[PDB]
């Protein structure tokens, strides 16, 4: 996608992440352990079920038959409508295969844009406390326990507290 | 030590096109084009009439398997192959335009036009129109000439649309099997009926002469039609060869109709029909007919277009 | 100690609609579907006839309401509903072709046909076509027989078009009140009026007998026309019942027609009409009637379509 | 918007910021006050007057009559004309619907993009003489006086002048 | 010291349009319009059919100029200018819609219809028909009355499409010159022509008179057909005045026909096709002509747009 | 475009890069070079002729003549047939021009993006051993010579081996 996130500098997705469809998996002095960041889901849900409810609805628009598969209207008059019809079928084809194509794409680089948004997130909650991996990863001087790695996920870390000690640790 | 972030993802994902690519794989898609047709027509709450045996155009001339339609009302009007129009072999002059019109009408109601006749008969019958033995259009009168080769009197009848709304005339010409046996029912010399409206002036000369026995009988009724508009007067100046209508129609509403060759069912319900039955779907876009009617998703030749209704799939 | 960036809001906003959601809330926004009516015809520039009680038809056979219509020249035609395009009732075969070709021949420039005549009369009248007195239709001629019930010699009369575009060429039949009254004018027996052009064969039988009294006349003149191409010949074999023409047209040049019930304005500029006047705009789209003409923004069934033409409103 | 800034990690936009669409509004040690960044205004305006210039334009394509309000045409022939009208109709519905709604998508995450690439330039500019607070503010550690910050909007700010003092001030 | 990142430039670049952009420029970009045309009809690996001198509807009736046509067999079929469908003078009535049903019929294969006669002549031939002096159309017949001015009897002829798709069937109407030579060839009265098909009904009066001299020759014959399903019989009833058909003719399969006036070329390609040549493409779009048929790119009316295959170009 | 680098903080392409679309230009204790970044530049390709595989094709709708050049048809179903093609000519060339303008938009900011993406993959993997000079350039304090390039080039710059040094260099 476009943000270079998802299929991008972060590996690969996570199968055991059936909580939501963005979120964290950290590792202490305490072990490994996972959570779902249910915000950065929800915009993401919500701007996609947004085009779905938009696009998933029929027109109030009545049509009426012109011709007769009973009894074959006259040839002339039968066949410009056969070419009329012929004429909408090639662009309603069109249409749906624009519109899915193009609808694709932004919803694939919507979905990658959410992801990089919630890193930057991150990376600007702990400041000078930690240091960019590369592989989605952030890599923690100070002693981060359950406790701490809760704070971030609630966009409650407090970084002065640590600060001093991960400016050291450097 | 550290805190990684990540996405989810699934073993089976389905893939999507977009712009740039073919066949991405994506965590979730859905269905754009709609391939589920219900192989009836689905009726819940609509007046309907199936027409069954009887033709659209013969609820207004009305033949004997049209004699329970002829002042039908409807929301829905379904048309059958094994239907027909006629009794004795004949057809409509414009005949599409009639249904079509005859389609949306809601169905009609009746009124007696007030012809009445002096010097000739009224009461002409035939063995292909049955209705304890032979009978007629129960909406025409077929006039003659009193007895066998009598000269038919020119004649001169009028009607005034008094209502507030246009009425459907409609008239036969009948061709006989023969030049004698048209003068035979008529009398000899050549027969002229005209008709003359605001905006209508026709004129029919009969042509008689040898057809192929339909319904046992060679012998054709031509069935023609006006729209008489309201307060307009439409005169009928004949010599003979003339099926005279004994009622005008009235259109009652508005309606749809369709052509079908499945069951009504009163438990579904629809907007869009085609002859196998109906389309209920929310789609956009469908790919079962492109002939079908009422209220549908655009047809389009794709047979299916998945749209992405998640982020792109990216396993172990 | 800091410095913040931010950007700019408003407490009103427009709400507008996107792909992902409807009604997000922007700074500013503009309007793609018109919906202002102007109720004239905005004719400055534009050389203008309005045909007023003259009907398009008309103006190529000449009845008294048309008779300063006869050689128009237009950018712009348009036509009114208390227009008629007869005196002495009748109507044209192809009616509306005719008026599509009409609509936008930039007008019309007329040319007599040179037909003289012998053994008949030339100058047949009626009380329904009015200049001073009983006249008839100024481009055309009522050949009659000489004295009453005498026989209508079978005529031959050609013409050839010299000029450099097609001819427009009309003729009449007479229907007259009764197969007595035929006689009478043009003499007994069946009457037969044919033409041949290279592209066009047709023939063309009278039909005498009783039409409702229009104008207080019960009788009919059917009108029919070919499009007689440079250098090509066309002939007229007749018994009878034949209105000849006088004169032919040919078309000028480049034109519009319209339909409408509002008054000309030449302060007012426009090139999309409909019945209802003009609409003026740049929009790319308009919801005011879908059978509007000329060079127009595209009809859609949205009243409004609002295009963001700001970023989105964040206030406090 | 897909750049995550406005209604993003900007909290919301500035009723006072009349001057134009993107701006700075510092703090020092004389003040407060405020101010308007024209090239960022200036893409945003230019690009957003580039799509309207490009679709408020009608066409050249003249359509004459092909049926009549005075003297209906024959029915057969005008319901195929109405019938043909009518999906017309329902073409140009959906192109205009799916034009706006496209449009502006685009447009807001245009605006988006811009705000993003304001901020980008700024912090570049400051370098290890500032941080990333998180709701669109840098806090600065040497002492910007109004001359200072005027420097900074200008595209001139020296950031190894107060290289020095800033990094000792961590 | 350093290392710094950059992209790609480009002296020349080529402008191109965006939604918020008219002419930025990129690095490279490609046509999307297609204006190339082949000035031939590109005919590889079809079997192609190019008429020349006959005309389509001659292929039915066959004058003289479609002797070597009358059993055509076709992917492709192609009209020229020069083509003419009659030999003596005369034309079809509901022309195109025959011309369009035999453009991809795939050609034609052709059957007896087994008609025989008694008490008339069937020979009948003129000097605008040339084989080796005076014939007539090779599939029809020129019915006539043994000798001069004597009684054409009225006949009753029938026939039945024995085969699994339906029959075109084709008749003539001959008018003479005059009401006199009309007499002579099928004797004095109203001659009275029939046709009645399943779901057709028809009659048809002839009408003598003088048309101009086409050909040196001042008659005309009015053709006439009807597709006569499997299974159904077909009834001519006739006093005279009548062209009958010997054969019938069934069709092949499928086809496509067009009008040019290029020349056929086999080493060449294409199924996209108008009367300048052949579009070969695989662009999306082309500006060349709006009536192209086959397999064709979209016609637009812009000459060109350029789609970009680069990034933005921003040199030095 | 909208990622901001191309036409952006990159002040303008690089001519003499013939070897591909994006890539490097280093300076040194040895002197100046330049190579090609094969990643970001075949990313680029691949989606650009995805975009055209997609786009440059025909259909295999078939379409017959309604009417006819050497024998003119009946006038009023010669109009309304004129009116039905004018009408599919005014969408189609509506379709093209929306089309290949908003493919356009993409392509511009699809390029701009991935050559932020390789802007951003390099930043990551150099940390705090490099500072962003702003101009699309990284000022490096540690010694890397011709071999040191190479392997930034390659994805295997180990940061780890001279963070010790650069980080003194400030
Ligand atoms: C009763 C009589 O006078 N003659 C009888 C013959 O007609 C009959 O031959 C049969 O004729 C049949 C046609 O008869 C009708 C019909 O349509 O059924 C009878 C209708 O009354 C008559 N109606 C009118 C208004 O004239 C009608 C009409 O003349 C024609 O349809 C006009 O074309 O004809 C049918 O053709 C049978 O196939 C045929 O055998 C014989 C045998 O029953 O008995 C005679 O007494
Ligand atoms: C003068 C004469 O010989 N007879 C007078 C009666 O005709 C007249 O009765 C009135 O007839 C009116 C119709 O008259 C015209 C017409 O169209 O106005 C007169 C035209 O000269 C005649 N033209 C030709 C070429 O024949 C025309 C034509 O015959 C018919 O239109 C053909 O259908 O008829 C009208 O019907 C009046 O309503 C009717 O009273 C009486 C009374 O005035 O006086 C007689 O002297
Ligand atoms: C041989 C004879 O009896 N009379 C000769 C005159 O006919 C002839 O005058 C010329 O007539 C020409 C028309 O002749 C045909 C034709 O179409 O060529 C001859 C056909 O046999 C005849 N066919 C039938 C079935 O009747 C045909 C037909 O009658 C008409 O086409 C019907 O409209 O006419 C042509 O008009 C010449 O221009 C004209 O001079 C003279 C001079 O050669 O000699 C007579 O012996
Ligand atoms: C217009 O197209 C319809 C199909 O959409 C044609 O009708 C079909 O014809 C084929 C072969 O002739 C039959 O197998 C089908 O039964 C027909 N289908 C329907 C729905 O009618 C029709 O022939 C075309 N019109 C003209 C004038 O050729
Ligand atoms: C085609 O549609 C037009 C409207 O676009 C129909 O004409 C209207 O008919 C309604 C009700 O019959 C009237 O109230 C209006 O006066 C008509 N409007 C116009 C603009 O004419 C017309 O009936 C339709 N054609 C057919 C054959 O039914
Ligand atoms: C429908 O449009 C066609 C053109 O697409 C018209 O035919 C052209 O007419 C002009 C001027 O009359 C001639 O110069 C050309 O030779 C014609 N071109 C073709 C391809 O035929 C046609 O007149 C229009 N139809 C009607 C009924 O007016
Ligand atoms: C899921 O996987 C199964 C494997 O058996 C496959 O057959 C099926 O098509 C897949 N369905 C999806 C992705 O919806
Ligand atoms: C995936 O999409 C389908 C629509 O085809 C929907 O019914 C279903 O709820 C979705 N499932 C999940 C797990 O999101
Ligand atoms: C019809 O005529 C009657 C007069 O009897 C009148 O009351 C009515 O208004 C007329 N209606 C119309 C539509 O002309
Ligand atoms: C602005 O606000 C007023 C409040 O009275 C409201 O009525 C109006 O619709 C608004 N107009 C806009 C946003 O254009
Ligand atoms: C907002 O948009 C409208 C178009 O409806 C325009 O006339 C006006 O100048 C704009 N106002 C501002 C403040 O941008
Ligand atoms: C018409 O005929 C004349 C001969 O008098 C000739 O000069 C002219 O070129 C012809 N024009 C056409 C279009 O056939
Ligand atoms: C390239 O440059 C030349 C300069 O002579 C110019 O004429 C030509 O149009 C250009 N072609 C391109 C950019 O394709
Ligand atoms: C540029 O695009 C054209 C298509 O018009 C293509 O033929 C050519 O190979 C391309 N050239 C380069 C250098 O990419
Ligand atoms: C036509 O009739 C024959 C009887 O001779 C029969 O075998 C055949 O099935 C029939 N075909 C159709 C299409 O009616």
């Amino acid at each position: 996608g476009l943000f270079g996130a998802i299929a991008g500098f972060i590996e690969n997705g996570w199968e055991g992440l059936i909580d939501g469809w963005y979120g964290f998996r950290h590792q202490n002095a305490q072990g490994e352990g996972t959570a779902a960041d249910y915000k950065s889901t929800q915009s993401a849900i919500d701007q996609i079920t947004g085009k779905l409810n938009r696009l998933i609805e029929k027109t109030n628009q009545q049509f009426e038959l012109i011709d007769n598969e009973f009894n074959e209207v006259e040839k002339q008059i039968g066949n410009v409508i056969n070419w009329t019809r012929d004429s909408i079928t090639e662009v309603w084809s069109y249409n749906a295969e624009l519109l899915v194509a193009m609808e694709n794409q932004h919803t694939i680089d919507l979905a990658d844009s959410e992801m990089d948004k919630l890193y930057e997130r991150v990376k600007r909650q702990l400041r000078e406390n930690a240091e960019e991996d590369g592989t989605g990863c952030f890599e923690i001087f100070h002693k981060c326990d359950d406790d701490c790695m809760a704070s971030i996920r609630n966009n409650t870390y407090d970084h002065s507290k640590y600060r001093e000690e991960a400016m050291q640790n450097r | 030590d550290k805190i990684c972030l990540g996405h989810h993802a699934v073993s089976n994902g389905t893939k999507v096109n977009t712009l740039t690519e073919r066949g991405v794989e994506v965590v979730n898609a859905t269905e754009t084009v709609e391939r589920t047709n219900i192989p009836r027509i689905c009726s819940k709450g609509k007046r309907t009439v199936d027409l069954g045996q009887c033709g659209l155009l013969g609820t207004i001339t009305g033949p004997p398997q049209c004699d329970q339609f002829l002042e039908f009302s409807a929301d829905l009007i379904i048309e059958r192959r094994e239907g027909s129009d006629v009794c004795y072999p004949g057809k409509f002059v414009n005949e599409e335009a009639l249904r079509q019109i005859l389609r949306e009408s809601g169905g009609i109601d009746k009124e007696a036009m007030g012809f009445t006749y002096s010097g000739i008969r009224t009461n002409g019958a035939t063995s292909a129109c049955r209705r304890s033995g032979s009978s007629f259009y129960a909406e025409m009168k077929w006039l003659l000439s009193n007895t066998d080769n009598a000269a038919f009197p020119q004649m001169t009848k009028s009607y005034k649309n008094t209502r507030k709304s246009p009425a459907l005339i409609v008239w036969g010409i009948h061709h006989s099997v023969s030049t004698a046996e048209q003068t035979k029912l008529y009398g000899s010399g050549n027969k002229l009926v005209t008709v003359g409206s605001s905006n209508y002036q026709q004129s029919f000369v009969p042509s008689p002469g040898a057809r192929p026995q339909v319904n046992g009988l060679s012998g054709r009724i031509d069935f023609h039609w006006l729209m008489l508009n309201p307060n307009d007067t439409v005169t009928f100046s004949f010599n003979g060869a003339f099926i005279a209508p004994d009622r005008a129609s009235f259109l009652r509403g508005k309606s749809m109709g369709i052509q079908s060759g499945v069951q009504v069912d009163a438990n579904c319900e629809g907007d869009c029909y085609h002859s196998g039955g109906t389309i209920i779907s929310n789609l956009p876009f469908q790919n079962i007919d492109s002939r079908a009617v009422g209220k549908c998703p655009r047809y389009v030749k794709q047979r299916s277009l998945l749209l992405a209704t998640g982020m792109k799939n990216v396993p172990e």
